[PDB]
RNA sequence: ACGACCGUAUAGUACGAGAGGAACUACGGUUGGUGGCCACUGGUGUACCGGUUGUUCGAGAGAGCACGUGCCGGGUAGCCA
RNA sequence: CGAGUGGCUUGCUACCUCGAUGUCGGUUCCCUCCAUCCUGCCCGUGCAGAAGCGGGCAAGGGUGAGGUUGUUCGCCUAUUA
RNA sequence: GUCGGGUGAGAACCCCGACGGCCUAAUGGAUAAGGGUUCCUCAGCACUGCUGAUCAGCUGAGGGUUAGCCGGUCCUAAGUCUCACCGCAACUCGACUGAGACGAAAUGGGAAACAGGUUAAUAUUCCUGUGCCAUCAUGCAGUGAAAGUUGACGCCCUGGGGUCGAUCACGCCGGGCAUCGCCCGGUCGAACCGUCCAACUCCGUGGAAGCCGUAAUGGCAGGAAGCGGACGAACGGCGGCAUAGGGAAACGUGAUUCAACCUGGGGCCCAUGAAAAGACGAGCAUGAUGUCCGUACCGAGAACCGACACAGGUGUCCAUGGCGGCGAAAGCCAAGGCCUGUCGGGAGCAACCAACGUUAGGGAAUUCGGCAAGUUAGUCCCGUACCUUCGGAAGAAGGGAUGCCUGCUCCGGAACGGAGCAGGUCGCAGUGACUCGGAAGCUCGGACUGUCUAGUAACAACAUAGGUGACCGCAAAUCCGCAAGGACUCGUACGGUCACUGAAUCCUGCCCAGUGCAGGUAUCUGAACACCUCGUACAAGAGGACGAAGGACCUGUCAACGGCGGGGGUCUUAAGGUAGCGUAGUACCUUGCCGCAUCAGUAGCGGCUUGCAUGAAUGGAUUAACCAGAGCUUCACUGUCCCAACGUUGGGCCCGGUGAACUGUACAUUCCAGUGCGGAGUCUGGAGACACCCAGGGGGAAGCGAAGACCCUAUGGAGCUUUACUGCAGGCUGUCGCUGAGGACUCUCACUCCGGGAGGAGGACACCGAUAGCCGGGCA
RNA sequence: CGUGGAAGUCUGUUAGAGUUGGUGUCCUACAAUACCCUCUCGUGAUCUAUGUGUAGGGGUGAAAGGCCCAUCGAGUCCGGCA
């Protein structure tokens, strides 16, 4: 047959990439030797089209204009310390070991000095749960134990923008424009809806899939379609 | 809108252009590539041997 | 609040967008001062006319119940 | 290039207990077809006359354009049913 | 039960056409056949009459309008000689 | 187009005048692309031109494009290339990372020019006048100098300032008309230099406890109004420019509405709306320099693309010319353009055809079907049902009004703006043309806007929001590459990948036996390496031991593929069809039966319904709204019909000129029968038949057009499927190499990743190379 | 009651986009997809110019096996090839 949809992807085409330079920042955290001495004052609080939440611009104190990944309530003029004895204030980035035990915490780093990976979306936020002086059990928005290094900064704070998920899109307008600012090929065409060659659940009289939808985790690219290595399917039982 | 005579029309763009170094009217001003001497792909010229009958 | 959706959608398309913009265009209190005149500017970008704080919150609500949460500890 | 039907007189008669109910013939009309014709009725009639909207020639008068008459009203000859 | 005629139904066959003989129904326009529905002339009757039933000669003329259905076919309505 | 005239050997179409027309977002003006000399002059008619030609985009020969300040040039955009590096058997190949370059001529950013005159042809380029920018030199000033500002920015609504234009008032200049005294044109004047400043922001004063303010939002003791002030706009006003220019002349003044331009206020986003060079910041004189490339003409029913002087296609600016009206609408008309959507002459001009007007009475009887046509129509007033998701339905439906003239009232600063009143008055008709909905009901489908088979399908199909399931913690899941590498990703579960269903509302039963996926597994089965036995002086080879994934086996799972019957008062094979819906776009029987409606209804709708073979995200039901979607009914309307007629315009017919093509074995005046490979102008027998030509509608030439798509055949082809055959990628798993120290474990030194670094995480594993087993229509 | 002016909102041959029916005209065409009337959308998932990217078992595809220069159930050219 003809490379189906998921196969045309990765070749990284226009259609199929993010328009990156429409984008305002790689939000990472500030890189400090050792010490506390770094504060900044809130300037602006931004829209950053990459994610759909806010972003803050933050000025240092050795005159550094970079924005930062925005928690709740966070505003302009607010005072943010970044570094080991930092406040334990709302919007603070300091290492898990520095931060207590039931804190809610945003923008956590896997390695050390990354920039931070985990609970950057939407109103999500990490917990902080156990110590030791090897490990740190923060429990990721996926409600999943994470066992993290204890010298991996965080911010603290759920991230800002939070609800979005809750109002809905209404028309397809809305999803339009939504999808013409993220790296996403829409509309989605059913495989069903399309013929034999191009998907491997197309063809027929009726519109129905040809052999059942979970597909082994073995299976290669351009048959790997419908529900991938399914534990179970459904709703019930 | 029909394929043909009224496609046709829109038909204003200038691609193939005198080139420099064969001088054929085969220099995509758009690629920068001669289709006939390979010029601004190749520094060797572009000949191959399906120009002509095998045993030729 | 939904009136510009028409007889097109549906109750729980203009129902839970009518809940979203009359808690919204409301008037909210401020972190700064006592004033209830929070307005929204964005997606997730909320302001003060008075001291012209600007502020982060919900996309929808100036503060979520999640929000709320970090005050406690 | 004529086909067929209805009606009147025959006759409430022949026939028949009654109920019911003919024919020959003579008439009048209708229907279908056919050929022709336009006094009459009807249609058309961008011949013609009138009314009138918009705009242009300054107004008036008198006109052009509005699809092959702007629209409305009347309509001779002819051609027609 | 027996003997046939037709070539309208269906079936059979594979002769003709696969370097193409344009489909069904309908329509329009022309000719024809008779195994006659009406009309003309007749014979019989379980022919009083009236209305019929059956049969004979006969193809001049006629055999129309509509409702469902693509329908052919058919069902249905009101007229009709 | 017509009548005159001009030139010419020759004139319907070349030129002049007159008369008559056509074009108004174009048929006018300026341009992009593209063309390429097509531009201008002179001379021509062999070619080209739908006829002719004295003409020409044709032939030939000459000539024509002038820039510091208009573009290019410079800058950076999506992105492209080059070099280096790495991959590759290799390259003219290939991803990343660096560096450099390229990447905008209407239409991104940007130092600077206006007015007039001039040519056969150029013109912000030449000439006259005036002006401006940059660099440099000198002189004076200046020590400031880089922070900041600008370049520089979305969509929607809206205020204020304001020019051109248009119109009104009045005056002057010129023209027109002549029953009036009305009508038209003009009344000019730039860049630049100077100056003025509304809005916004801010400061002083002030002292509001209810005031200030707006079209609207709004503002304030954290200091309102009022008062003074700093900052600060136009392509605008004002003055100069200008005893410049231009005009035959006058060579105006005020006003309203105000495109451009300037400057503010508000609202929206699960959408957040370039960058860089450059400029400003940061003076003035005088002088010098300002090179290079483009510059003609067309820009289209003849200069472009479409083989053509092609009814097609092709971007931008003029969107403010007048009446009209809501209008960038119609219709009419200026400025400007044109008579080249380029053959003519003749016939009351027949038949027949294309477009079209009007048809009495009837009124869908026409037809598969109201197809075609028609009806309705603008504006105001009154009035408006079922149903509904409360938005809508709705312009429902239905009724009335509508001109002109005289004189007025109201709103507003006013309009040459709007709303009304009284009286008079004309027509068959007052939205008098033009412009301008026919209305109502039942049913099916899809919720809706949207998408689609460029060229027979616009739909019920695709999309959609919404619903749902699946995979993944990021050194991820999913995907691309042979590799070096890469998309997702300036992303992180409120994420994004992979699928299904398809708004809302009410719901979504039962089945895990088969198949699929996933988890588990005592035991069984399970390859190679290493190891043990036999064998061989070695080797081939045979057997054993251990045993990974996988399988067996067990469990989970159906919003996973799918299933939901036969028999009787269980059987296959797990269950045995629940809500609903139902003769369905699904019902064979079938025009099912009853009812509605009609004179008559295989239609349509309601009910029943044992459903050949309905049914729950293979989603069931339902539904307001929407629809160039399918079906039906009513009112209205009508040449669709009864049944056709007359007319109009272009053809058709005759004449001049121009001038193809299809097709052609031959013969050929046929007709009725027959015969023949059973469908004959040509054979047989008869009949008929004097030749030629014009017009016609198409009976025949099994007419012309296409080596039939139907069907079969060929050890033909291709696309597609799968538990067809055989293989190939890919995934999983064992083993060997990299690979190191001390049947479970510790370590650090290779190697990997994170960190700028110090250093941190991981670690002999992972990656990579090799081999083995399993899965493997993803591909051949 | 007014103000406000929302909208994949309505009427609309505004520009512009599209293409339902006539199964009209044409069908050796004006045209190898044209003409006319009728019809649909027309502030948005809108339309559009220019520049730029994706390439052949590969793109692109709101999916019609649609489109990739009159060429598509695998473009075109030349070669294999007589
Ligand atoms: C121009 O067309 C023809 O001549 C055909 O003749 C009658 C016909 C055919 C053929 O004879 C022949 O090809 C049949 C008569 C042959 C036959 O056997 C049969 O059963 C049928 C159904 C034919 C009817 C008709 O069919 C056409 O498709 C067939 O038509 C076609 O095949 C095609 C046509 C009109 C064009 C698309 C080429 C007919
Ligand atoms: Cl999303
Ligand atoms: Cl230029
Ligand atoms: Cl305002
Ligand atoms: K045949
Ligand atoms: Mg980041
Ligand atoms: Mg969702
Ligand atoms: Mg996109
Ligand atoms: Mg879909
Ligand atoms: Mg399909
Ligand atoms: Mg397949
Ligand atoms: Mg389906
Ligand atoms: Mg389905
Ligand atoms: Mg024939
Ligand atoms: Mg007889
Ligand atoms: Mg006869
Ligand atoms: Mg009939
Ligand atoms: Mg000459
Ligand atoms: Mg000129
Ligand atoms: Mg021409
Ligand atoms: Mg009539
Ligand atoms: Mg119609
Ligand atoms: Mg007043
Ligand atoms: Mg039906
Ligand atoms: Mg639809
Ligand atoms: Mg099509
Ligand atoms: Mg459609
Ligand atoms: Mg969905
Ligand atoms: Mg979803
Ligand atoms: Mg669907
Ligand atoms: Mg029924
Ligand atoms: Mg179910
Ligand atoms: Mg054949
Ligand atoms: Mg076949
Ligand atoms: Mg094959
Ligand atoms: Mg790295
Ligand atoms: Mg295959
Ligand atoms: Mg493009
Ligand atoms: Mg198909
Ligand atoms: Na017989
Ligand atoms: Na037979
Ligand atoms: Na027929
Ligand atoms: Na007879
Ligand atoms: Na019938
Ligand atoms: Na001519
Ligand atoms: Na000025
Ligand atoms: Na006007
Ligand atoms: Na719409
Ligand atoms: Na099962
Ligand atoms: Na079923
Ligand atoms: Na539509
Ligand atoms: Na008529
Ligand atoms: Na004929
Ligand atoms: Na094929
Ligand atoms: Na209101
Ligand atoms: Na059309
Ligand atoms: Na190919
Ligand atoms: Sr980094
Ligand atoms: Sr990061
Ligand atoms: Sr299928
Ligand atoms: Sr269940
Ligand atoms: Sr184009
Ligand atoms: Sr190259
Ligand atoms: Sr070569
Ligand atoms: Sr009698
Ligand atoms: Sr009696
Ligand atoms: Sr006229
Ligand atoms: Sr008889
Ligand atoms: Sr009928
Ligand atoms: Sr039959
Ligand atoms: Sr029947
Ligand atoms: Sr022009
Ligand atoms: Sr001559
Ligand atoms: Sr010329
Ligand atoms: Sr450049
Ligand atoms: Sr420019
Ligand atoms: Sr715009
Ligand atoms: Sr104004
Ligand atoms: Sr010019
Ligand atoms: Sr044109
Ligand atoms: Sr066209
Ligand atoms: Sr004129
Ligand atoms: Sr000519
Ligand atoms: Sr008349
Ligand atoms: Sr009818
Ligand atoms: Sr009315
Ligand atoms: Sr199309
Ligand atoms: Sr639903
Ligand atoms: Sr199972
Ligand atoms: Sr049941
Ligand atoms: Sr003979
Ligand atoms: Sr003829
Ligand atoms: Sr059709
Ligand atoms: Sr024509
Ligand atoms: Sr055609
Ligand atoms: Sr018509
Ligand atoms: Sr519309
Ligand atoms: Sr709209
Ligand atoms: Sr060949």
């Amino acid at each position: 047959g003809r490379r189906i949809q998921g196969q045309r992807r990765g070749r990284g085409t226009s259609t199929f990439r993010a328009p990156s330079h429409r984008y305002k920042a790689d939000l990472e955290h500030r890189k400090v030797e050792d010490g506390d001495v770094i504060a900044g004052t809130v300037v602006d609080i931004e829209h950053d089209p990459a994610r759909s939440a806010p972003v803050a611009a933050v000025e240092f104190e050795d005159g550094d204009r970079r924005l930062i990944l925005a928690p709740e309530g966070v505003g302009v003029g607010d005072e943010l310390q970044v570094g080991v004895s930092a406040e334990i204030a709302p919007g603070n980035t300091l290492p898990l070991a520095e931060i207590p035990e039931g804190v809610p915490v945003c923008n956590v780093e896997s390695s050390p000095g990354d920039g931070g990976k985990f609970a950057r979306a939407s109103g999500v936020n990490a917990q902080l749960l156990t110590h030791d002086r090897n490990v740190a059990v923060v429990k990721l928005p996926s409600g999943e134990m994470k066992r993290l290094d204890p010298q991996c900064r965080a911010t603290i704070g759920v991230v800002a923008g939070g609800g979005r998920t809750d109002k809905p899109f209404v028309k397809a307008g809305n999803k339009h424009h939504k999808m013409k600012a993220r790296g996403t090929k829409w509309p989605n065409v059913r495989g069903v809806a399309m013929n034999a060659v191009d998907h491997p659940f197309g063809g027929g009289g009726r519109q129905h899939p040809g052999k059942p939808k979970s597909i082994s985790r073995n299976a290669p690219p351009g048959r790997k379609v419908g529900d991938i290595a399914s534990k179970r399917t459904g709703r019930g039982g | 809108t029909g394929a043909g005579t009224p496609s046709q029309g829109k038909k204003n763009t200038t691609t193939h252009t005198k080139c420099r170094r064969c001088g054929e009217k085969s220099y995509h001003t758009k690629k920068k590539v001669c289709s006939s001497c390979g010029f601004g792909k190749s520094a060797k010229r572009r000949d191959y041997e399906w120009q002509s009958k095998a045993g030729e | 609040s939904s009136g510009r959706f028409g007889a097109r959608y549906g109750r729980v398309s203009r129902r839970r967008v009518a809940e979203i913009e009359s808690e919204m265009n409301e008037d909210h209190a401020c972190p700064n001062c006592g004033e209830d005149r929070v307005d929204r500017q964005g997606t997730g970008i909320w302001q003060c006319s008075y001291c012209d704080y600007k502020f982060t919150g919900g996309s929808y609500k100036p503060e979520t119940p999640g929000g709320k949460t970090v005050r406690r500890s």
